[PDB]
């Protein structure tokens, strides 16, 4: 019961068709995304490569 | 008395639209290429942040 008041939002969100890539790891499924896209375009250096 | 003679054809190759090279690069036959003095592409790069 108290998971209703627990989230307002995230429940009747209209849910939507989002285009990632996936992965399975066991029993988990896990997104990998790589954002040098976004940094490379503006030509800011990319904080995973440290 | 009339001689006759034997003469091979010249071995003719494939075409450059036949050959796979083409697909590197895009034809175009553009007609009057001699009167052609220079030609230019020009590009405009906008930059984000």
């Amino acid at each position: 019961g108290d998971k209703a008041a627990l989230a307002d939002g995230h429940d009747e969100i209209q849910r939507t068709r989002i285009a990632a890539s996936l992965v399975k790891i066991g029993d988990k499924f896990v997104a990998i995304e790589s954002l040098q896209r976004m940094y490379n375009e503006t030509q800011f250096p990319c904080p995973l490569n440290r | 008395e009339a001689l006759l003679g034997v003469y091979t054809n010249v071995v003719e190759f494939v075409k450059f639209l036949e050959t796979a090279l083409a697909a590197a690069c895009v034809n175009t036959e553009f007609k009057d290429l001699r009167r052609m003095i220079d030609g230019k592409i020009q590009f405009k790069i906008s930059m984000p942040t």
